[PDB]
């Protein structure tokens, strides 16, 4: 047919990569560090969280 | 043709809808019973 | 007093060598029914001087099971002699 | 691992879900696609450290070791098809699924984030290996060898649980290797001997000493279809690496009793390779090579202070690729002559010319010809244990002598002739026979260009 | 016959409730008195002269094991006269208590209660009913628990697996191989009972499940180990794969869920600075596995299906509650972070 | 002469050690309902004399 | 015939159908004497569902629909191949007798299954007891060995426990060995020259072996002549019908007897003859070998997957 | 009872080599009675004066072991360097085990009686040396 | 008894298993 | 620990409740999803996609029961810590305040190789 | 055929009387394949009273 047996199964990568992101968005404890690691004034250490 | 017993076929389809609606009403109540108590 | 030592010495009518041995198994079921009255009496001496007023129904109920128990055990001892004619505890076939 | 386990479990409802004989091509197709994704997020930087996500991964940061674990399911399916294709498809679907089920637990192993997550996954194997040993072998002495593979591995690993649960409620909790900043030292006592000894001895039973190697030429001698779990059982032996995770810390100051493990495994090294030159079973010839220069790491871990961890890491995947291929050289050339007796296969080197290079470039990695991944590994071990005591160059030098005469004895038995027999042995080493014999030396000499990828912390 | 077979079978579990629902030593006497009255018919049903010569070896072993219990009551009747089920106020009573009750659960002394009954009862069908009599006295040792001598309860339990282990390597009859390793799984739970008496029930609920699902697998034809060969290629080859999975689970291997108790039960046995006690037993149940390997070396390697007899017909027994047993007896090891907070 | 002997002598002695003592415990449990119960009594008396059991 | 416990407590099946119409009857006979000249002729008037004797294809004659699958999968010793009576062979000529006994037992296990289900009498051709008469001249002719004779002799005390005996059992009119002309004139090209050692010995073995069941309480009706031919037809029709209730039983031995009160003779034979896979359940073979009754592990252990195409013919989804 | 150990483990500690092996043959002598009692009960009836269990030599063996089992220690406790040590008390293992090696002939029993007994010998005094406790409570 | 095939090479070339789409098994392993 | 013989008592109202799309509740019944496939495989079905009405109601069973089971598991840890912190709060003599000392106080072993 | 050694002797060495592992002892008995009824001996010649010149 459209072969869900085939390449639809490596499409579980992004399905797994969706669950890969959900942890670090609740692992958001510290913007307070001292080794660059700053989150001093800027919109650089805030982003990609 | 198809020949099942035609008696219980649907009791399994009728118990779940009894169970799930009893579950979700117990869940949608208890989702509010937290804030009603806390 | 000494009315309890005799009879606590008389509780040793179990004595296990003569609780299943030797043959004529009726001799062993004998002391199983005779191990009562060493419990029926040893209870009755204690409930009666110390006026409990309620636990003395328990020695009445102590006979009622042990009679029905031993009567069941005596039913099977016919079945060992219904197949043989002799009880003889040195009958053994099913190993362990 | 974010999701490497999550695609490689999705391989499993693909095999039975497929059609007829397409089941070989469907599995090997997608299994190669993980090798991009395995490389992809990993090999990052790099200076103290990469804690990865959560309680499930420390990313195998300073010891990569895991890309090699993912070659093999698309390396063994092309190898196993030689004499497997007479059974039912219902069992041919089984033997692919438990093989994937062996790769699942190895992926959460080597990373494992903990020490108690390690053990339950350290012991989560040995059930799918034992199924490949007992079913799918040849004639008997499978079944006792199925029991010698147990009862060494399992008798030793149970005093881990007595000691690892003992640490978990003594000093904080072991759950992280990065809560191992507070470590009290372990002095000389009569109870702290056994804490060191029980925690260590369960690793010795897999990577063997000279004693207790008695199970290693049992499972490898009598062995599945074409080395099919024998390739796995050589990784699994070097997948008892976790002594590198433990003994670097966690009783760091007990070298006082290293000496019955040194001398047993340093004199045993010079003897257990010497005891193989009179072998008559060809698959048991390789099986003692795997004893000898694996046991060189045991005197390379217990001796601390790197310039050894430079080499002790490079030796784990030195013969990860070498001793795999040597089994593949012997899983081939048995399909044609039905004996593993090394006497019988003579009259060769004229009949199969294209695989003469595959013999030599295998056996030229034990001679090891310094620009490879091999004599960049040994010559850090040599320059390490020189600085322990100077006298150790003697035994380790005679180790280099005898294995030179040992590797060529397997080559030179094929350079003879007149063949005397053999109306069979026609098949001129087909396209599959060279393909699965390749992809071994093609990464093995490639990584010698920039082998900074193969290094510890260090 | 059919209706009265329920009323006998119904009162077996009604005998054991009164053992649990009681505040009074007289009622726990009645409780597993009438169990010893209402098991004797189930032994009989087809009237074979081994069965009659087996229940009578069963009988008087559980008459004396009854009778010493009432002796233990009347001693601490004299001392302080309270009859609630609690600590027994006398070391001459509690000593006579625990090693009286050790016959009904049979420990390593009081030996041959277990093989000599279960072997050769022609009712091999079940005889799953010998899980109630392991369940009634364990409900008595939950209360008596803070009054024991701590040496006797371990010495009956250290001997338990050392002699329940050795006893069955010399066997073929798979009822005895089920009768053995039933003292061993009574060895792990009463070695723990002085230390935190819950996380004992975890071992028991697991033991009911894994043993009940073993007998239901056995009810196609299986009698002897040689008969356990001749059904792989004849009855169903999926049966051979299933009978592998439970045994390897019941040996305690960490990919399955019979490793769920030990893993938790050593969390309690050490934490109490007792280390040489689990290291003996944990290495002892290793040759409790050489039953199961060398049993799995029969059915799962096509060992001689000869004497060509075809079962060209389907199977219609009643494998009741079987579809859900090897899905909680194997796959539960990840799904129990706290089973010991439901049962606690 | 050594690797298959004096490593194989000591540990597969244990196979032949336990099965030497796994025979003394079915073949001496040969029935004898007279001799179950004479051996329960030795166990019941030796608990009185031995140790902690009355203390 | 009972259907579980739940149906059994409402309506029982011991005696409300068997209103003396049990009448479980068989014949014994000899070769070419009592085949269907007398046996099949009497179904009516008395309402007796006839069953055939034997053959390799009885298991093929059940479970369906229904056409007989060939002798490869049901590998036996091949009616009209063993007439070479191979006294020295691989072989085996005994391996016929195993499948001869198990095709025999399922007819008698469907016999009792049919009666309490319906209430009809059943004529059999040769019961489970006739199988030992062949063994007398199977022994003295040299094509059998000992340590195969004892095997089914050990099965006989194992598999025959609950079987109530037949009722007016007829030894058919049997000649004075005129079967030597009957085996020739009636065709039978492969039933051939083999002399009186197989003829006379089984005839001597009908009398001294079958006598205890003939002396068991169920009265027999014996003839020894050429045939019935309206002389023993009606005489074994009318005066056996008078022997069905009146001159019928002495120790009574078969009645679905005094435990017909929802007890051990009412369900516990009619629940253990239903689903006939538990009936040949102790038909498992030797300890290991027996040197004749074998099948190798994987060849011909690989003759099973050929007979296992889909393993169940038709069942579809959604049901 | 436990007080036998409270006169064994308390007073001598290597010295006084007669009372050491006088008390340490009581315990091992007593266990010959325990192996005698099951060998007349679990084994069938012996000759006319039970216990006459089949091969005999039971209490003949057991008390002989504990007779030397202090004696091999208390000699070698003081003569070398005067503590009690795990290597001190190791010596009583092998030749203490070889009583069972001497009778019921060796070459397959006796050295195996020597070897394993030396393993379980030294661990006992090692036990109180680290303060080991088998049957404990919180 | 015993039945084992030979040099899966009936003059044809052959890579892995047989003639066709098993021909595509090379270009899924080589590529 | 009071209010004996309840499945789960009244005082479990202020606990979250353990709402769905938690992976255990996906896993509870995933084994039941595996179990219904076994239920066909025992009986020579020979489908492995058989009657869905048998293949359903296993999913409904485990998920409902497993949810109603987990409401007391999260209770029992919540009542566990609730009684520990009170006994921490009383009796300060069993719970001292340790001194904060940096790495200028410790002289450790020092053992180099 | 070829695959392994599933030989006959592995059934008789596991042949079920007692599983004699390391020795041969007083075995039990080749236990019954059917349900267990060997010892059928139940008979008596009933009482021979003469109510004669009584
Ligand atoms: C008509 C044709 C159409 C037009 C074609 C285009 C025109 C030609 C292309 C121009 C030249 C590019 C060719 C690349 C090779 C030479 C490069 C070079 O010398 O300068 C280095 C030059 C460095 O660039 P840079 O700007 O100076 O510095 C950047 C780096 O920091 C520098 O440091 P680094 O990080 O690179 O580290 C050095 C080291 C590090 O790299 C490695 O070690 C990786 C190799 C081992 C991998 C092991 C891990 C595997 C797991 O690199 C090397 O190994 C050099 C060895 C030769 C390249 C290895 C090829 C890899 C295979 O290039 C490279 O290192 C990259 C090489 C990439 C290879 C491309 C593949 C080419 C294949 C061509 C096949 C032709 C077949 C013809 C048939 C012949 C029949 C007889
Ligand atoms: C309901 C409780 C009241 C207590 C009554 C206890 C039984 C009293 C005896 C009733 C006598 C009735 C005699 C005529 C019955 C008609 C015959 C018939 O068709 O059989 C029906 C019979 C009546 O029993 P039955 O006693 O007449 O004869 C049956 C034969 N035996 C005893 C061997 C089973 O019903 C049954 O067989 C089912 C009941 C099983 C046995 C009774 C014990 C349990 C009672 C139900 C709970
Ligand atoms: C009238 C009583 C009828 C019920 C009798 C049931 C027969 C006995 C069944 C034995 C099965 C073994 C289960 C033992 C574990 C009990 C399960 C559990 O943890 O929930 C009990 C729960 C929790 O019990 P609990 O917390 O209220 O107090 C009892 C605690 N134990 C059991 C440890 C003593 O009780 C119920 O509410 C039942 C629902
Ligand atoms: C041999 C058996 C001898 C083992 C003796 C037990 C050692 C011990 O006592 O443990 C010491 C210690 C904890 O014990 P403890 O002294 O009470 O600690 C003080 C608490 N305040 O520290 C520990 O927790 C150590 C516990 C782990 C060691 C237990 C296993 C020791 C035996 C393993 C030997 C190696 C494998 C040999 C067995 C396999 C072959 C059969
Ligand atoms: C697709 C299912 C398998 C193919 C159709 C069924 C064919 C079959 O009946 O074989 C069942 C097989 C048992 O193996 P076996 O008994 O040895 O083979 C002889 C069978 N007459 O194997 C079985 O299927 C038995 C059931 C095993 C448990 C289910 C696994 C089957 C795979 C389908 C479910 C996939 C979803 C569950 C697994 C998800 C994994 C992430």
């Amino acid at each position: 047919r459209d072969h869900w047996v085939h390449v639809l199964v490596p499409m579980g990568f992004v399905f797994g990569y969706y669950l890969d992101r959900k942890n670090d968005e609740k692992l958001t404890a510290f913007r307070n560090k001292s080794l660059l690691y700053k989150r001093e004034l800027k919109p650089n250490e805030e982003v990609t969280w | 043709h198809g020949s099942p017993n035609w008696l219980k076929v649907g009791l399994t389809l009728g118990t779940s809808v009894f169970l799930w609606i009893y579950l979700i009403k117990q869940h949608n109540e208890d989702v509010l019973e937290y804030k009603r108590r806390n | 007093s000494m009315v309890y030592m005799n009879i606590m010495m008389a509780f040793t009518v179990s004595l296990v060598g003569l609780l299943m041995y030797r043959s004529h198994l009726m001799s062993s079921l004998l002391c199983l029914e005779g191990m009562m009255l060493s419990l029926f009496v040893m209870a009755a001496l204690t409930i009666l001087n110390s006026h409990f007023t309620l636990a003395s129904m328990m020695p009445i109920i102590l006979l009622v099971f042990a009679a029905c128990e031993a009567a069941l055990g005596l039913s099977l001892l016919v079945m060992v002699s219904n197949t043989y004619g002799t009880d003889y505890v040195q009958n053994l076939n099913l190993l362990q | 691992m974010l999701k490497y386990i999550i695609p490689t479990i999705m391989l499993m409802p693909l095999t039975w879900l497929s059609k007829n004989n397409m089941i070989w091509v469907n599995s090997t197709a997608h299994s190669l696609l993980i090798s991009f994704t395995s490389l992809l997020l990993m090999n990052q930087f790099g200076d103290n450290s990469l804690n990865f996500s959560l309680l499930f991964f420390s990313d195998s940061l300073s010891t990569p070791l895991l890309i090699l674990t993912m070659w093999l399911l698309p390396l063994m399916l092309m190898a196993s098809q030689h004499h497997l294709s007479k059974e039912n498809l219902t069992r041919k679907k089984l033997f692919i699924t438990m093989l994937i089920s062996l790769q699942l637990f190895l992926i959460m192993t080597f990373t494992a984030m903990e020490l108690i997550l390690f053990y339950i996954l350290f012991e989560a194997t040995l059930v799918p290996t034992l199924i490949i040993i007992t079913r799918w072998g040849n004639q008997t002495e499978r079944l006792n060898a199925g029991l010698y593979f147990l009862f060494y591995t399992l008798a030793g690993s149970l005093p881990l649980l007595v000691a690892l649960i003992y640490i978990q409620n003594t000093v904080g909790s072991l759950n992280f290797l990065m809560l191992q900043y507070w470590v009290q030292p372990v002095h000389n006592s009569w109870s702290n001997v056994f804490m060191w000894l029980a925690c260590m001895m369960a690793f010795m039973v897999k990577m063997p000493l000279y004693g207790l190697h008695l199970w290693l030429p049992k499972a490898h001698v009598e062995a599945p279809i074409a080395g099919s779990m024998v390739l796995a059982a050589v990784l699994l032996k070097l997948g008892g690496y976790g002594m590198l995770r433990i003994t670097l810390i966690l009783n760091p100051m007990t070298d006082f009793m290293a000496y019955p493990f040194i001398m047993l495994s340093l004199w045993g090294m010079i003897m257990t390779s010497s005891i193989c030159l009179r072998q008559t079973d060809l698959k048991s010839l390789i099986a003692y090579s795997s004893v000898s220069h694996m046991a060189l790491v045991i005197v390379a871990i217990l001796i601390q202070t790197p310039w050894s961890y430079m080499g002790a890491t490079a030796l784990m995947i030195a013969h990860g690729l070498t001793s795999s291929m040597l089994f593949c050289l012997a899983n081939s050339n048995y399909e044609r002559i039905h004996s593993r007796t090394m006497i019988l296969a003579r009259g060769l080197q004229t009949l199969l010319p294209l695989m003469a290079t595959w013999w030599l470039l295998a056996s030229l990695t034990n001679l090891a010809l310094p620009p490879t991944i091999n004599l960049i590994g040994e010559l850090f071990v040599v320059m390490s244990t020189f600085s322990w005591s100077n006298i150790t160059i003697i035994l380790m030098g005679v180790n280099m002598v005898i294995t030179a005469l040992y590797s060529l004895y397997m080559l030179i038995m094929t350079q003879r002739g007149k063949y005397t027999y053999h109306i069979n042995n026609i098949s001129p080493s087909f396209t599959r026979e060279n393909a699965l014999m390749s992809l071994h030396i093609l990464p093995l000499l490639l990584l010698t260009l920039n082998p900074k990828i193969i290094l510890g912390p260090l | 016959n059919p209706i009265i077979f329920i009323i006998i079978l119904l009162t077996i579990m009604l005998g054991t409730i009164i053992v649990m629902i009681s505040s009074h030593w007289l009622l726990v006497w009645i409780g597993f008195e009438m169990n010893m009255l209402a098991i004797i018919p189930i032994m009989m049903k087809n009237h074979n002269p081994r069965a009659t010569e087996a229940s009578t070896k069963y009988f008087l072993t559980q008459s004396t094991a009854s009778m010493l219990l009432m002796m233990a009551v009347i001693i601490n009747l004299m001392f302080s006269g309270q009859w609630t089920v609690m600590k027994l106020f006398n070391p001459m009573a509690s000593m006579l208590m625990t090693m009286a009750l050790a016959m009904k659960l049979g420990m390593a002394p009081f030996h041959f209660w277990v093989p000599e009954v279960t072997q050769g009862i022609p009712l091999s069908s079940g005889l799953i009913l010998l899980t109630w009599q392991k369940l009634a006295p364990m409900s008595v040792l939950y209360q008596i628990f803070p009054s024991i001598n701590l040496n006797l309860i371990l010495t009956l339990s250290v001997l338990s697996i050392l002699i329940g282990g050795w006893g069955g390597l010399n066997q073929t009859q798979l009822r005895k191989i089920m009768a053995y390793s039933s003292i061993a799984h009574m060895g792990w739970m009463t070695a723990v009972l002085p230390y935190n008496p819950t996380m004992t029930l975890l071992n028991l609920i697991i033991y009911i499940i894994m043993t009940s699902t073993m007998f239901t697998m056995f009810m196609a034809n299986s009698t002897t180990t040689t008969l356990s060969l001749s059904h792989t290629w004849n009855k169903t080859p999926i049966m051979t794969v299933l009978i592998l999975a439970t045994l390897l689970s019941m040996g305690g291997l960490p990919p399955l869920s019979g490793f769920m108790p030990k893993w938790m039960i050593i969390q309690e046995m050490t934490k109490n600075n007792s280390i040489i006690l689990p290291t003996f037993m944990a290495i002892t149940a290793l040759l409790n596995l050489y039953f199961y390997m060398r049993l799995t070396y029969s059915t799962t390697l096509t060992m001689f299906p000869s004497t060509n007899n075809m079962k060209m017909k389907w199977q219609f027994p009643l494998m009741k509650k079987m579809t859900f047993l090897p899905t909680m007896v194997v796959l539960s090891t990840m799904m129990l972070p706290l089973t010991p907070m439901l049962s606690v | 002469l050594l690797d298959l002997i004096w490593l194989e002598a000591i540990l597969p002695k244990t196979i032949s050690l336990a099965q030497m003592k796994a025979s003394t415990l079915v073949t001496n449990q040969k029935g004898l309902i007279k001799l179950y119960f004479l051996s329960f009594l030795i166990t019941i008396l030796i608990s009185m004399i031995l140790f902690n059991f009355h203390e | 015939l009972q259907y579980g416990p739940l149906a059994y407590i409402l309506g029982e099946k011991a005696t409300k159908k068997m209103t003396e119409k049990s009448k479980l009857i068989t014949v014994d006979g000899n070769i070419c004497s009592g085949k269907s000249k007398l046996a099949k002729e009497i179904a009516e008037k008395l309402g007796l569902k006839h069953f055939p004797e034997a053959g390799i294809h009885y298991v093929d004659s059940t479970t369906g629909d229904g056409k007989p699958l060939p002798v490869q999968f049901s590998g036996n010793c091949s009616l009209e191949k063993f007439y070479d009576d191979p006294k020295s062979n691989d072989g085996n000529s005994y391996r016929l007798q195993a499948w001869l006994y198990a095709s025999r037992l399922l007819q008698y296990a469907d016999a009792l299954e049919h009666l309490l289900s319906t209430g009809q009498g059943v004529v059999l051709e040769r019961s489970i007891y006739s199988d030992f008469v062949f063994l007398e001249a199977m022994y003295r002719q040299g094509f059998i060995r000992k340590q195969c004779v004892d095997h089914y002799n050990q099965v006989k005390k194992v598999t025959i426990c609950e079987y109530l005996p037949p009722h007016v059992v007829v030894y058919v009119d049997v000649p004075v060995p005129e079967v030597q002309s009957r085996i020739q004139k009636k065709g039978n090209p492969h039933e051939m020259k083999i002399t009186s050692a197989y003829l006379q010995d089984i005839e001597n073995a009908y009398k001294g072996t079958f006598l205890p069941e003939m002396s068991e309480k169920c009265e027999v009706l014996q003839y020894s002549a050429w045939e019935a031919q309206d002389a023993e037809k009606v005489v074994e029709d009318i005066e056996y019908l008078k022997y069905d209730k009146g001159p019928w039983l002495d120790q009574n031995d078969r009645n679905l007897h005094k435990l017909r009160m929802l007890v051990q003779d009412k369900l516990e034979v009619l629940n253990y003859t239903s689903i006939p896979v538990f009936l040949p359940e102790v038909t498992v073979g030797a300890h290991q070998s027996d040197q004749v009754f074998q099948e190798f592990t994987e060849l011909p252990g690989r003759k099973y997957r050929a007979g296992y195409n889909e393993d169940v013919g038709d069942k579809w989804i959604w049901l | 009872a436990k007080t036998v150990l409270r006169q064994y483990w308390d007073i001598p500690e290597g010295t006084e080599c007669h009372r050491k092996t006088y008390a340490t043959t009581s315990i091992g002598g007593a266990a010959g009675l325990v192996v005698s009692a099951y060998s007349v009960a679990l084994k069938t009836p012996t000759s006319f004066l039970e216990g006459v269990a089949r091969t005999g030599r039971y209490t003949f063996t057991a008390a002989a072991i504990g007779a030397i089992f202090g004696l091999t220690s208390c000699i070698s406790a003081q003569v070398r360097e005067k503590p009690d040590d795990p290597l001190n008390y190791l010596i009583g293992g092998c030749a203490g085990g070889l009583i069972l090696g001497a009778r019921t002939r060796s070459y397959g029993i006796g050295a195996a009686a020597c070897a394993y007994m030396g393993l379980t010998a030294a661990l006992v005094k090692m036990g109180q040396l680290e303060g080991w406790q088998v049957f404990a409570e919180p | 008894e015993d039945e084992n095939l030979y040099e899966k090479n009936p003059d044809s070339h052959g890579y892995d298993k047989d003639p066709a789409v098993d021909i595509w098994n090379m270009r899924v392993v080589f590529f | 620990g009071r209010a004996t013989f309840q499945f789960l008592p009244d005082e479990a109202r202020s606990l979250p409740p353990p709402k769905l799309t938690d992976p255990r509740l996906a896993f509870v019944g995933f084994l039941g999803y595996c179990s219904g496939l076994i239920d066909n495989a025992i009986r020579r079905r020979p489908v492995l996609l058989a009657g869905l009405h048998r293949q359903l109601l296993y999913i409904t069973s485990f998920v409902f029961v497993g949810y109603y089971l987990l409401k007391r598991q999260d209770y029992m840890y919540a009542v566990r810590d609730h009684d520990m912190f009170s006994y921490i709060k009383s009796h300060p003599e069993d719970f001292p305040e340790k001194d904060k000392k940096t790495y200028g106080e410790v002289f450790e072993e020092f053992h180099p190789v | 055929a070829r695959q392994w050694q599933p030989d006959v002797e592995w059934a008789e060495q596991y042949g079920g009387a007692v599983m004699y592992p390391t020795k041969e002892t007083a075995h039990w008995k080749p236990p019954p394949w059917n349900d267990v009824d060997p010892p059928k001996d139940t008979l008596v010649s009933n009482l021979t009273l003469n109510f004669g010149p009584q």
